[PDB]
């Protein structure tokens, strides 16, 4: 499969007043590793983060025209933007490709500026958004990741026990995919602050 | 799909199943089959529903303007050569098998047959649809000229019914309707009104 | 065309003493279902030449409306001209060859007769622009049936008089409804002469079936 | 008062093709003589400082080893016309394998002719005629042929013409001393005369250019030292 | 009647006081040129043209005013003659046209219609000029009956009983308003035509002259033809007779 | 003089400047004639040169085999023309492998140059045909203005001080349809000669001849193939 | 047949001016006038809506036009140009929404607005837009006022007049109206304001009024208005 | 997916489920799949997810344009009519299966809009994969001019056999009742299937986790 | 689906002499395992002094014929001569590679005279790769004709033989020969055959019978 080809994971999970995001760090060609600090997260303003996996190329393209397009946003409009806003830009520039899609599978995390309420979403390769209140995932465990969100994730999470779920749940779901891993990374996100942590973990 | 046409003095006939399927699963089993064109003229249809349903829309529309330009009731012969023109540039795109069939105070009731290819024909009866294969000899048979409406009407009633009986991808409902001078005389024949044939028993 | 749908069969022509005669039978078929049996496949084209058409009969009827509007539109100058059966033959040829060079075909085989100036015109035009001129001709399976029959005759006696070629054709015509499972009983004979282009209505050809009797011995 | 490029004078021509033809009489003046020896083409460089290179300056350029052209006037709008020229021989030569003939090449020139105008054009298309005269001298079956072009498009052969500013003067001049059965070494000779009459400088080698096209020879662009060599028998 | 402040050089420009003088110029072009006439029956219709002769060099028959338009369509002009003729082909396009997409011959009204639509186009823009023309198109079918109609330089198409265009409309007018047609035959009509042209004609002013003659009727087949050199030279005789009174 | 500059604008008293002022293009070239008997159709032109040193312009340019014309005028346009007959004479021997009719040429001709004359900064094509052919209809003579009207000729002559060849070839007009090609050659020399002061004549130098009829394509004589025809002339006195 | 004239028909003065603008301007105001007022809670557009005739369906053609559902317009100058530029603001609102999936604000609309009228000053064969326009809505909390003149330049306004006597209906608005006035208050002012010049008995079917607080945009009915042209209620 | 739609005495009921999956793995337990189009018109969509959703936005987009120049409610026919057209033009690449619901001035009317751009209009429509479950207990326990309450019973009974006897279908049901003057978008009708209680606590303790790199971002 | 080609047959032979060029092909026009006709030959006069043969798809020979006839004329009108033999070679070349992508089904053999009066034969490929050739023969029975023609006029292994120059008339008999032994064993190559002979007098035509199995 063309998902498949360079693999990779992505993940995002509510708590509190607090939001978590990660990725795995290995970017491969089929079984071939190349690099162990592969980005696949991008910040897309203060408080709002996007993740994408796939098809490596289409993960940077589709960041990069996005960042464009945004930054665009906050020029004409004086104010950052709104996470289902970034969800709609998205999907409408996923769905511009409908006949010749990029492979990349988003995933959106982040807080409403104006408030502080936890926002996650993932979209199709086309652009078909699903917004959660648990979790989300994408990438070549998928599977896996649905395994361990669903029986690891509680409702009202803070801060500290987000962080031990995302990284455990990424940790266990990845170490049974042999195309995703070489090493975690986690960003997680509340009102005042954010911490980036890499994890500890297998490199084979 | 079974549609049929037969023409008689004062207009003509129209009869269509109502079983529109997609694979063998019934979809819809109470289809109209039979749609106006204009005010006295008719088209059955037959093959993709996307297809003939966006055709007659089509036709309906530019003879709609045409007969508004011209100010005269529009020729049956007109309706069928506009059918006759879509089905045959973009025959490789389509599969419609259409019936035109209607009154016309220039040339009287006429049935014109246009298939799959883009041809057109102008018959004294015509069949079409997947059900049409099982009654060719019947109508043939059967058919007698100079027949009257009502004589028409039991035709086509009796042809159709036979057809449903023994194709799949026919059956459900039998649509009639009449087509003269004096206007539209639509009905609907269901159930123990659908007429009945001698099952072979020992 | 990519897939012919209505279809029909071999179409005849013999050239004789001042005139030129064209058999087909008025079966369209669809597939092996003898659909309409009776439409004609032959066209008067102007007063000296006439066209006959094996294959899709629904490009047959757009040939046979481009030529007619050919036709008027000639005939609308009325400056002494008018377009030659060769003529004809030659745009039809360059027509078919346009069409196939574009790989969507008009799926036709045509015969067209003619008398113009004295002299005989007949003319084979297929669907890949290949195109001739000879004494007889015949589509389909009567390239197989009725040809060699027809140049038999023409090789002993390449003058015909205008019955010996309609009783050469209704022969003809009759070995192909016996050995032709998509002709039909019924057809068409045209001739040109310098009177013009006669279309003669529906003929039967008259069979014969003593040879059922014949199973045992 | 501003008209369209393409308005009709009540004479009965084209204003910007005549304004075109007047624009001509500004140019350097240009004398080709055809002879059945060859053709011969001589232009004054008209240098206008010490300090330009006279090299530089090429009114008479090689259409083809065969062909040679001089011209007069606007000679930016005339380089386009050469190159037009040289791309049409190399397609003649490409698709039949021989060489263009004179008149063929002048004729494909010409055809550029009233190619001008506003509306209803491509967005590439001229908006002027080309402010240009020209002298194609060349050899082939026919032999040494000579042909003379003007913005009117209407070419035609000439035994001996001029073109330029004391064009009347050198044409007079030229009939004068032309018969079908000069040498080249008198047609060179008269040329360099008469030119040598209307150039207001003082003619020399480096004042002048001169080139001849022989049925034996290929197009010649003649050498300073060869130019001194006929300058000395004045 | 007359304002020519720059407000008479484009179509695409009013007048102040409400007129496109540009039209009316290609009128007053309509004008100036020599006289057609048309007069419908009750089995057909048919043209007379006054074609004047600017030289005895021309061949006889050259610089015809007289069209086949369709096969069952006749047209005859006014004005500046290759416009009527880039009109010509236009009406046979959209006679064809309508052939190829409907399959019957076009209804008279509607050709007129159409033609006069695209001649109505031109009386808009500035990019393009009105046609110089007048025309009139004949015409007659057994489900239609005889019709004849008239199409000015504006774009406007009127059907008539009887018609004229050029220099002498109103007096030919006159002359044709005498004649009760409703009633006559084409046949009977020819004549008429012929002599209300000869009469119409000024022999002073326009010298030579050339008489066209077209029918279009019951006597036809529906088929638009030119009228035989018999029945032409018998309605000139007649005309030439009836212009001695 | 505001209806003057664009062929778009009509004037106030239904003319169209432009047109005229193209029409004059035509009476600007050296004049031309053209006759046909029955049999034959025959362009005579007299060629012109700028000095002596200088050739005589061409006149006369092939299009078909049966085709040929006489040009008046822009040379540009008329070679634009002459290529657009040619393109068309191909396409009919393409498609019919018929020669073309030459009505229908002339035709054509007229719906094309007429186009330019409507449309705004389009000019008309400065040049006056006379066309010479032969088809089923016999020889033929025909003649196109820039006004984009066409005429069916007897015989016609056009060009600088044509008025005198026109008053000649009106006199003898009876005489052409029964005339061998020798005398329909020398008739239109004739017309052409009438052009011309009692200073200047004919000769092999300064006239072209094209012929074309029903055992003769179409086929140009200059130079020295003229002389046959102008040997056997009466040297008309003034 | 036809093209189009490629130039523009608006050019610069000597003295600096885009003559075709200002004379744009003046067919603004020689209109019937237009007021609106930003009011703390919602926003009032209101203008002459005085036909010619009783013989005028008044229920037929409106000068206050909504956008969305939650943005209004109303115009001083010529009628079709307003037409125009009104279908185009919703075009433009719903391809906004198309993308977003939010509802298009205020300043954005403004904006692309003002962008599209710009156009027709600099690009070829056209003139400029006879028309200002007010416009109204209510977006992240905040109400808003803004107006569009036929430069393509706009405007935020706390309470504003276009049309005739704009000067004088501004001055009248600077004196007697200001902030913390709830949409009632700011309607009657605006009424008040309209009245200045609405020369003749002022009915209810003499006027037009839309709202905008952060219930969406509407226009009120003929009886709501003749309710509070009972200079009362 | 299984969603259906009914024609009653004074209006229509929209139904469908709530589960979204990617292949043969749930995606979505609460996926919403009845769209707006008009105040008055409603659009369930089965097929590919984001054509359907892109679609029924497009049109509702220009819909609003629509009688917001008309000043009146829009007709379903028009809706029907648009959609028809928009996917008989992309020859069933763009992959919208429609059941589309409304009330006009001419009453309620139901259409069942199929990819290839063919429509039937009919008093009852099942779409999707538990299509012919739902479509079994329409044909079983469908009457003409129902009453509200029993035709809302009828649909979340037709969603229900969809959810439990098709594979694409589960999680809650959706109804959308639209009458002549009113409007009841019950969102969701009523969940038949949970999730089991958790039986253990899987919670993993403060520092459970090795971390080999932090940085600590303050905002504002 | 639909194919745009047809095999029609025909076999084709030219020959260069000091003087002459011959140019012969048959005259049968076949399809499958049936004649269309037995009078259809393949060579065609382009000027006075070249004449081509064409061999292949007939509907592609016939479209190509014309279009050189065209260009023929097109050439003459722009240049007011005739092609030479070489400059029709040449234009055929770049006709043939204009279908680079979709080339006519057409094997060529042009013959005839040089500017110096010396026979020329130039053979192609559908593409138009061409070249000067003494002998070449094209067609079904390309392969029957052209070992003969490399022995009995190249001389090719025979040893201790005069070279002495191609006569017309030892030319015409060998032509006549290889076609007769052609259709023998060739079922596309019978009926008749057309031999054009080209000299400085002009084309002459010659008809010879082939057997009509």
């Amino acid at each position: 499969s063309i998902m498949s080809y360079n693999g990779g994971a992505v993940m995002a999970m509510k708590g509190k007043n607090c939001v978590a995001i990660a990725a795995d760090r290995r970017f491969g060609i089929q079984a071939q590793m190349v690099t162990t600090d592969f980005q696949k997260i991008f910040p897309m303003g203060d408080r709002l983060y996007i993740g994408l996996a796939g098809l490596a190329t289409d993960v940077q393209t589709v960041a990069q025209r996005l960042k464009f397009r945004l930054n665009l946003y906050e020029l004409k409009e004086g104010r950052q933007i709104k996470p289902y806003t970034l969800m709609s830009m998205v999907a409408n520039l996923l769905y511009e490709k409908r006949f010749g899609p990029y492979y990349t599978e988003p995933v959106i995390a982040g807080l409403d500026p104006k408030t502080f309420k936890p926002f996650i979403c993932s979209l199709d390769l086309i652009g078909c958004p699903m917004v959660t209140d648990d979790f989300v995932v994408s990438g070549t465990c998928a599977e896996q990741m649905y395994g361990m969100c669903e029986s690891l994730w509680e409702p009202n999470m803070d801060p500290d026990h987000l962080f031990e779920t995302i990284s455990q749940a990424m940790l266990n779901a990845v170490d049974r995919d042999a195309v995703s891993g070489m090493g975690v990374i986690v960003h997680i996100i509340e009102k005042d602050k954010i911490t980036t942590r890499t994890l500890k973990a297998r490199m084979d | 799909t079974t549609i049929m046409a037969v023409q008689f003095d004062g207009g003509v006939v129209l009869g269509a199943d109502s079983r529109t399927t997609t694979g063998s699963y019934i979809a819809n089993r109470v289809t109209d089959k039979l749609t106006p064109i204009h005010d006295r003229i008719f088209c059955c249809r037959s093959g993709s529903a996307a297809d003939t349903q966006a055709v007659a829309d089509a036709v309906t529309y530019q003879l709609g303007f045409h007969s508004i330009e011209l100010n005269e009731p529009p020729l049956v012969h007109t309706a069928a050569s506009l059918f006759k023109e879509m089905c045959y540039r973009y025959r490789e795109d389509l599969m419609a098998g259409i019936i035109i069939a209607g009154w016309d105070p220039q040339e009287g009731g006429q049935v014109y047959s246009v298939p799959m290819g883009g041809m057109m024909v102008r018959q004294s009866f015509a069949i079409g649809g997947s059900g049409s294969s099982y009654i060719y000899g019947y109508v043939d048979a059967t058919y007698r000229e100079g027949m009257t409406k009502e004589e028409c009407l039991q035709f086509t009633a009796n042809a159709l019914a036979l057809a449903m009986e023994r194709d799949g991808s026919s059956g459900g409902v039998i649509r009639l309707a009449a087509i003269a001078e004096s206007g539209v005389e639509r009905q609907v024949l269901l159930g123990d009104q659908i007429p009945k044939f001698a099952v072979a028993t020992l | 065309t990519q897939n012919p749908m209505v279809t029909g069969t071999s179409v005849l022509g013999v050239k004789f003493e001042g005139g030129v005669v064209i058999a087909a039978d008025m079966l369209g078929s669809y597939g092996s279902l003898a659909r309409f049996r009776n439409i004609s496949r032959i066209m008067r084209v102007n007063n000296s030449t006439m066209l006959g058409a094996s294959g899709d009969y629904a490009d047959f009827q757009y040939l046979k409306q481009v030529l007619g509007q050919m036709v008027i539109d000639e005939e609308l100058l009325g400056d002494g001209h008018s377009y030659s059966p060769r003529a004809i033959h030659s745009w039809l040829t360059r027509a078919m060859y346009s069409r196939r060079s574009k790989m969507n075909p008009l799926w036709n085989t045509m015969v067209i007769g003619g008398y113009a100036d004295g002299e005989s015109f007949l003319g084979y035009v297929d669907m890949l622009g290949v195109a001739y001129e000879a004494p007889s001709l015949a589509t389909g399976y009567g390239a197989y049936l009725a040809q060699p029959l027809l140049r038999e005759v023409l090789e002993k006696q390449p003058v015909l008089s205008q019955t010996e070629a309609r009783d050469l054709v209704e022969r003809c015509m009759r070995v192909l409804y016996y050995r032709d499972a998509r002709s039909y009983n019924r057809f068409q004979i045209a001739t040109v002469t310098e009177k013009g282009v006669e279309i003669e209505g529906p003929l039967s050809t008259e069979t014969n079936w003593d040879i059922a009797h014949m199973i045992s011995g | 008062y501003d008209r369209g490029v393409n308005t009709f004078s009540p004479e009965g021509r084209l204003f910007q093709v005549e304004y075109a033809i007047e624009a001509i009489k500004l140019g350097s003046t240009a004398i080709g003589i055809q002879t059945s020896e060859g053709v011969c083409l001589a232009v004054e460089k008209r240098i206008t400082s010490p300090l330009m290179e006279p090299s530089s300056i090429e009114k008479i350029v090689e259409i083809d080893a065969h062909i040679g052209c001089a011209m007069s006037g606007l000679i930016a709008d005339a380089k386009t016309l050469i190159d037009k020229a040289r791309v049409e021989t190399q397609n003649h030569w490409f698709t039949y394998n021989e060489t263009m003939t004179v008149e063929s090449v002048t004729q494909a020139v010409s055809n550029l002719a009233l190619q001008f105008g506003e509306e209803d054009a491509d967005p590439g298309a001229m908006s002027r005629p080309f402010g240009v005269a020209l002298l194609f001298g060349g050899v082939d079956e026919k032999g040494p042929q000579l042909f003379h072009m003007d913005p009117s498009g209407t070419f035609v052969q000439c035994d001996a013409r001029a073109i330029g500013s004391a064009s009347e003067g050198a044409q007079s001049s030229l009939q004068e001393v032309y018969h079908k059965s000069m040498t080249l070494k008198e047609a060179i000779k008269s040329s360099l005369i008469i030119l040598k009459q209307v150039m207001e400088e003082k003619l020399n080698a480096t004042n002048i250019e001169l080139a001849t096209v022989q049925p034996g020879q290929n197009f010649h662009m003649f050498t300073k030292e060869e130019l001194e060599e006929v300058i000395k028998d004045i | 009647s007359s304002i020519g402040t720059g407000y008479d050089l484009s179509a695409s420009t009013f007048s102040p006081d409400g007129r496109v003088f540009q039209v009316e110029y290609a009128m007053k072009a309509v004008e100036n040129s020599s006289t057609a006439i048309g007069i419908r029956c009750k089995d057909g219709v048919v043209f007379g043209v006054e074609k004047l002769v600017l030289s005895k060099l021309y061949e006889e028959g050259s610089n015809k005013r007289l069209f086949n338009v369709d096969r069952h369509v006749g047209m005859a002009v006014a004005g500046l003659l290759a416009d009527a003729r880039s009109l010509a082909d236009i009406a046979r396009e959209e006679a064809s046209n309508f052939r190829s997409n409907f399959g019957y011959n076009i209804p008279l009204k509607h050709l007129a219609d159409r033609v006069a639509m695209y001649v109505h186009a031109y009386t808009l823009y500035s990019a393009v000029r009105p046609f110089g023309c007048s025309f009139m198109l004949g015409s007659y079918s057994v489900n239609d009956g005889a019709q004849l109609y008239m199409i000015d330089p504006s774009g406007v198409s009127y059907g008539y009983w009887g018609c004229a265009i050029g220099k002498a409309r109103q007096a030919a007018k006159t002359e044709i308003e005498k004649l009760q047609m409703k009633e006559m035959t084409c046949r009977d009509i020819v004549k008429e035509v012929a002599k209300i042209i000869y009469i119409v004609h000024d022999e002073v002013k326009d010298k030579a002259f050339e008489l066209e003659l077209s029918w279009v009727g019951e006597l036809t087949n529906g088929r638009h033809e030119i009228v035989p050199k018999d029945i032409r030279e018998e309605a000139e005789k007649y005309a030439k007779e009836s212009l001695k009174e | 003089n505001q209806y003057d500059n664009d062929v778009t604008v009509w004037s106030p008293q239904g003319r169209i400047h432009q047109i005229e002022y193209a029409m004059e293009a035509v009476k600007q070239g050296s004049a031309t004639v053209g006759l046909k008997s029955k049999t034959h159709a025959v362009l005579v032109a007299l060629k012109r040169a700028q000095s002596e040193l200088a050739a005589h312009q061409k006149k006369i340019l092939h299009v078909d085999n049966h085709i040929g014309i006489s040009i008046a005028g822009l040379t540009a346009d008329a070679r634009l023309l002459c290529n657009f007959m040619r393109q068309e004479c191909l396409d009919s021997r393409f498609v019919f492998d018929r020669p073309l009719p030459v009505s229908r040429l002339v035709s054509l001709i007229g719906s094309k140059t007429q186009i330019p004359t409507q449309r705004y900064g389009r000019r008309p094509y400065g040049v006056g045909l006379l066309i010479a052919g032969y088809d089923d209809m016999g020889p033929h003579i025909f003649q196109t203005c820039p006004s984009a009207n066409y005429f069916d000729c007897r015989a016609m002559s056009i060009g600088a001080r044509s008025q005198s060849a026109r008053t000649y070839l009106e006199r003898h007009m009876s005489e052409f349809m029964e005339c061998n090609l020798n005398e329909l050659v020398k008739h239109g020399l004739r017309a052409l000669r009438e052009t011309l002061p009692a200073e200047q004549d004919l000769t092999t130098k300064n006239v072209s001849i094209g012929i074309v009829g029903k055992d003769l394509e179409f086929t140009i004589y200059d130079d020295d193939d003229v002389s046959p025809f102008l040997e056997g002339l009466e040297e008309r006195p003034q | 047949a036809e093209r189009g004239y490629s130039f523009s028909l608006t050019t610069f003065s000597p003295s600096g001016k885009l003559v075709q603008i200002e004379y744009a301007l003046a067919a603004v105001a020689g209109g019937a006038p237009s007021v609106g007022i930003k009011a703390a809670n919602g926003v009032v557009l209101a203008t002459e809506k005085k036909q010619k005739s009783i013989l005028y369906d008044e229920r037929s053609v409106h000068k206050v036009e909504p956008i969305t559902k939650h943005i209004g317009l109303v115009y001083s100058g010529m009628g079709p140009d307003y037409r125009v530029l009104v279908h185009r603001a919703r075009k433009l609102a719903q391809q906004y929404y198309l993308v977003y999936q939010e509802p298009i604000p205020t300043a954005q609309l403004v904006q692309r607005v003002a962008s599209v009228m710009q156009e027709y000053t600099q690009s070829g064969g056209v003139r400029p837009f006879g028309v200002s326009l007010l416009i109204c809505g209510w977006n992240e909390g905040r109400p808003y006022l803004f107006q569009s003149d036929p430069s393509g330049a706009y405007f935020a306004w706390k309470a504003t007049a276009m049309g005739k006597n704009y000067v004088n209906g501004k001055t009248f608005l600077e004196k007697r109206y200001n902030e913390d006035l709830e949409l009632e208050d700011a309607i009657h002012t605006a009424i008040l304001t309209l009245k200045e010049s609405f020369e003749g008995q002022m009915t209810e079917d003499n006027i037009e009024v839309g709202i905008c607080n952060e219930a969406g945009f509407r226009r009120l009915t003929p009886t709501e208005v003749k309710d509070y042209l009972a200079a009362i209620a | 997916t299984t969603i259906a739609g009914v024609v009653y005495k004074d209006g229509i009921v929209l139904g469908a489920d709530t589960r979204a999956t990617e292949g043969m793995v749930v995606a979505d337990k609460n996926c919403s799949k009845i769209h707006f189009i008009s105040p008055n018109i409603y659009c369930c969509g089965a097929g590919t997810a984001a054509d359907t959703d892109m679609t029924t936005q497009l049109i509702s987009s220009n819909l609003e344009l629509h009688s917001l120049s008309t000043g009146r409610l829009p007709r379903v026919v028009t809706a029907n009519r648009m959609l028809k057209q928009m996917l008989f033009r992309y020859q069933g690449y763009i992959g919208a299966a429609l059941v589309l619901g409304g009330v006009d001035v001419t009453g309620p009317h139901l259409y069942s809009i199929y990819p290839h751009g063919s429509t039937d209009k009919l008093p009852y429509v099942t779409m999707g994969s538990g299509s012919l479950a739902a479509m079994a207990v329409f044909e079983d326990k469908f009457r003409p001019d129902m009453e509200e309450e029993e035709a809302k019973n009828l649909v979340s009974e037709a969603i229900a056999a969809g959810i439990f006897n098709d594979l694409g279908s589960g999680s809650n049901i959706d109804l959308c009742v639209i009458s002549k003057n009113k409007l009841d978008f019950l969102r969701p009708y009523t969940v038949p299937n949970k999730k089991g209680t958790r039986l253990g606590r899987y919670r993993c303790e403060k520092g459970t986790t090795a971390v080999l790199t932090e940085k600590i971002t303050p905002l504002e | 689906r639909f194919s745009p080609y047809v095999f029609n047959g025909g076999t084709i032979l030219a020959i260069a002499g000091e003087d002459f060029a011959i140019v012969a092909s048959d005259t049968r026009l076949s399809e499958g395992f049936s004649i269309h006709t037995r009078d259809s030959p393949k060579c065609y006069k382009l000027t006075d002094k070249t004449v081509i043969g064409c061999s292949g798809f007939h509907g592609d020979c016939l479209t190509l014929t014309k279009i050189i006839e065209a260009r023929l004329k097109m050439y003459k009108h722009s240049n007011n001569k005739a092609m030479t033999t070489g400059a029709i070679a040449a234009m055929l070349s770049t006709i043939l590679y204009s279908r680079r992508f979709f080339p006519y089904y057409v094997y060529n053999i042009i013959g005839g005279l040089d500017e110096e009066g010396k026979g020329a034969v130039y053979s192609f490929d559908p593409v138009g790769s061409y070249q000067r050739d003494s002998f070449k023969a094209g067609g079904s029975a390309s392969a029957m004709l052209q070992p003969l023609l490399d022995n009995q006029v190249g001389f090719k292994n025979m040893q201790n033989v005069e070279h002495v120059p191609l006569s017309l008339d030892r030319a015409m008999r060998l032509v006549k020969d290889v076609f007769i032994s052609a259709a023998e064993r060739d079922v596309y190559t019978g009926d008749a055959l057309r031999i054009c002979i080209v000299t400085k007098e002009g084309i002459r035509e010659e008809t010879v019978s082939l057997r009509k199995d």
